[PDB]
RNA sequence: AUAAGCAGCUCAAGCAAUAAGAAAGCGAGAGCGUACCUUUUGCAUAAUGGGUCACCAAGUUAAUUUUAGAUGCGAGCGAAU
RNA sequence: AGACAACACUGACUAGGAUAGCUGGUUUUCUGCGAAACCUAUAAUAGUAGGCAAUUUAAGUAACAUCUUAGUAGGUACAGA
RNA sequence: UUAUCGGUGAGUAUGUAGACUCGGAAUGACAAAGAUGAAUCUUGAAUAAUCAGACAUAGAAUGAUAAGGUUGUAUGUCAAAAGGGAAACAGCCCAGAACAAGAGUUAAGGUUCCAAAAUUAUUAUUAAGUGAAAUAAAGAAAGUUUUUAUA
RNA sequence: CGAAAAUUUAACGGAUCUAAAUAAUAUACCGAAACCUUGUCCAUAUGUAACAUUAGUAAUAAUAUUAAUGUUAUUUGAUGGGGUAGCAGAACGUUGAGUGAAUCUUAGAUUUUUUUUUUAUAACUAAAUAUAGAUGAUAACUCAAGUGAGAAUGGU
RNA sequence: CAGUCGCGUAAGCGGGGCAUAGGAUCACAAGAUACAAAAAGGAAAGAUCUUGGAUUUUUGGAAAAGCUACGCUAGGGAUAACAGGCUAAUUUGCGCAAGAGUGUACAAAAUGAGUGCGCGGUUUGGCACCUCGAUGUCGGCUUGACUAAUCCUCAUGGAUG
């Protein structure tokens, strides 16, 4: 097994030698955890240092990305409709609703490669005169 | 206090008894009648249309 | 003298429900260690030295968790919270008969 | 004009724009806070210094001898024809 | 009468030429690291020098710190006569 | 002739201890291997400040077993360290401040009101406001409670 | 009870308390700038991508790439954060100078103010007042210092 | 290691003493060295090695008496002339406990040896946080305020004495 050591109280005024073996366990701020096997070494360690901390023994030992995901919270929310933005080093990604699901991203070196309205397209929704709703749906 | 943070912690007042019987399990719909005055929009039962059909009993009796 | 340092000679029972807490808090921590070795069938010197010598919350006196032995004191007893870090120090025994 | 504030800071009622829109400022009331510098083991100290404001007012130059970095040439370099 | 000799006299006034291990002062911001009040020498103890040693940043590390296990030096607390 | 004076021999007799230590710790010190660790170490080049420290705890010397006295040693803090607790507080108890937010989690310390949090539970004592965050002593006494004996 | 001192109750901090005292226990809660979480700033790293500048190297009549520097983002969900004496790094500002026979200015250069915004010892927006075509102001990079003052019983 | 001596059968031992208590340079002097020799040949004066004379005894190495109440300047206030602060040895400050003894008798009416446990901050001191109105640290005057360990005035217990 393993020895799951957490700095309880701090050393501001204990010897120098304190502080010698709390360097050896890796304790360098409050409420640090370390994991370290159990060993009579480590043991040792922990007699000079057992009004400090806690031990635990653990099955295995819990990895960098496992000990901070632990008091990690939940985010509390969804991005569920983005809005067109400008990623300066992908290009210009569209609109997008995850509620019906689209990452587009369209770049080029034209307006109209962008996939955005250009002024060109204003004069072909500009001449289209005959366009007209059904009587029905005015 | 020397802070807007110490100021926060000196003139605390808790949240009400009722919200603090948190479930262990599951979710509960409490009553909780509050000490308050009633406004307008909460029409009493002698007011409501016989069609509307939201005439219920009162709540101490749905418990 | 004339500089006023306000140590009372007396713990008070916040301060002994803490004290108590301590030393029970010690006790899992060698009970915490001296258990996972014996699974490995391993021992340390230091983890069969406080085993023998010093005693458990549960097996001091009230006497020996606040007060310690001062050979300059009327009755060679003082306030445990005299000590020096009193509170990150372990301290459970006094010379016989004091 | 019932009050014992190094006059700031945290909390903040209220007042304040004739008008659509727009609140800087002042602030009752609650709390926190014993100037600065020098000199000392240590200063609110009843230890030193200053009435306020503006201006003047202190590691610089020369020669010499070194080092680091950068750069020119290179067993030559620099200088000079 | 150490009295008087033109503000000054236990030796005047004025001009020229000083030092001060002593005291005071030394002016913009941000960032990194971070002491000592000990030893030795000194007509020295309010100073200074050499160490210990703070800083800068290069080359090294079987570095340094702590623990475990085995070993070693040395006679205190205690205890004893 | 003496349970008189001194001296001598015997005692596994009693005490005494800075220069008595037969016995003898812990601690600290030296070095080896392994492991862990926050580079904390060494050297090269360049180059400082400092040289009345103070208090606290332990244990001594000195004084008078006086001093916020003087002087070593061990450890820490202050010095150069703000914040919480100690009513106020350089040195004590916690904890090392890059800036905000949070009835977040805790240390020391506290929770009737000032003032954030218990007028929270259990068993006894006290009747003196004793006491409640800086123990005045020996001693006295049909104060009172408990225990051990006891009529 | 012993227990007596000179401004005033006078070392419960005070109110007060028969526990809100004392002794032996138990639990919850409060509680720091400590810790945690979510963001921010700063310092030092480690790779990658993109943007700009400068300088090279290729392509192009039918743009790609290399290196340095600046910058944002991102990977390791990187590490680190008090400070006197003292040491070190990086910047801003002031005055003068070169580029400058340059740029801009009644369509308002410049105005010791006020105001607005930007991680900000600084500049910027707007407003109000006055009226200059250069003996005016000025970016950027660079050069040199009579360059930064709440502290000398300092001096005017 | 080289040189060359002693002792010992040999191994071997010997760069004084069982260990721990005797200072350089400069100058000066005596030997060696053969380095340099201010035009040159020599020399003088220098250089290296060995050695000597030192209460160089302030022993990391000056040839060295006082006064200033007439003192000066720059400083510190390591407490120095005062007061405050800490301590309480001492006191011309007191209390309590115990009771040898005195009291014709009888401890405690009174008296109380040598002592023990204490309070207090007046005298003479100790310390030195602290530079300031002092060496008789104090007197008189004016004007107080407070304390109670009481000289007077008021109430009262004990006193074969
Ligand atoms: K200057
Ligand atoms: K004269
Ligand atoms: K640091
Ligand atoms: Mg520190
Ligand atoms: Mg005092
Ligand atoms: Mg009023
Ligand atoms: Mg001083
Ligand atoms: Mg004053
Ligand atoms: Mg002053
Ligand atoms: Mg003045
Ligand atoms: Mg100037
Ligand atoms: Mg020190
Ligand atoms: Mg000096
Ligand atoms: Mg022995
Ligand atoms: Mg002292
Ligand atoms: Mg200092
Ligand atoms: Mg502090
Ligand atoms: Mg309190
Ligand atoms: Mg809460
Ligand atoms: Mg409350
Ligand atoms: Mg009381
Ligand atoms: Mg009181
Ligand atoms: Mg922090
Ligand atoms: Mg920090
Ligand atoms: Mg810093
Ligand atoms: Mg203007
Ligand atoms: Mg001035
Ligand atoms: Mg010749
Ligand atoms: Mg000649
Ligand atoms: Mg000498
Ligand atoms: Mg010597
Ligand atoms: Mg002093
Ligand atoms: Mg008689
Ligand atoms: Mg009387
Ligand atoms: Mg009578």
């Amino acid at each position: 097994s393993f020895f799951r050591i957490t700095l309880h109280r701090s050393a501001i005024g204990l010897p120098k030698r304190t502080h010698g073996v709390l360097a050896a366990l890796g304790l360098r701020r409050r409420n640090q955890t370390v994991f370290h096997p159990v060993e009579p070494q480590f043991a040792g360690m922990l007699m000079k240092v057992k009004e400090l901390v806690r031990v635990e023994e653990v099955p295995h030992r819990l990895t960098k990305r496992e000990l901070k995901d632990e008091r990690k919270p939940d985010a509390g929310f969804v991005v569920e409709k983005q809005v067109r933005r400008f990623i300066p080093g992908v290009g210009v990604q569209d609109e997008v609703d995850f509620s019906k699901v689209g990452a587009v991203v369209r770049d080029g070196k034209r307006a109209g490669d962008l996939g955005v309205r250009t002024r060109s397209d204003w004069e072909v929704i500009g001449k289209m005169k005959s366009v007209l709703p059904k009587v029905k749906a005015l | 206090q020397s802070t807007a943070n110490r100021t926060k912690r000196m003139l605390n007042i808790p949240p009400h008894e009722s919200f603090l019987n948190v479930p262990v399990e599951g979710d509960r719909i409490i009553f909780n009648p509050p000490s308050s005055e009633a406004s307008v929009y909460h029409t009493p039962f002698k007011f409501l249309p016989r069609s509307d059909p939201r005439r219920r009993a009162n709540i101490y009796k749905l418990f | 003298g004339g500089l006023l340092w306000k140590i009372p000679w007396r713990m008070s029972k916040f301060q002994k429900l803490r004290q108590r807490r301590r030393l029970r808090a010690v006790d899992n921590v060698v009970a915490t260690i001296e258990n996972a070795l014996a699974k490995k069938g391993e021992t340390v010197k230091a983890v069969e030295r406080w085993r023998a010598e010093m005693p458990t919350e549960a097996e001091m006196l009230p006497k020996d968790k606040y007060t310690i032995f001062d050979r300059k004191e009327k009755r060679y007893r003082k306030g445990i919270h005299k000590l020096p870090k009193w509170t990150r120090v372990s301290q459970r025994v006094n010379p016989p008969g004091y």
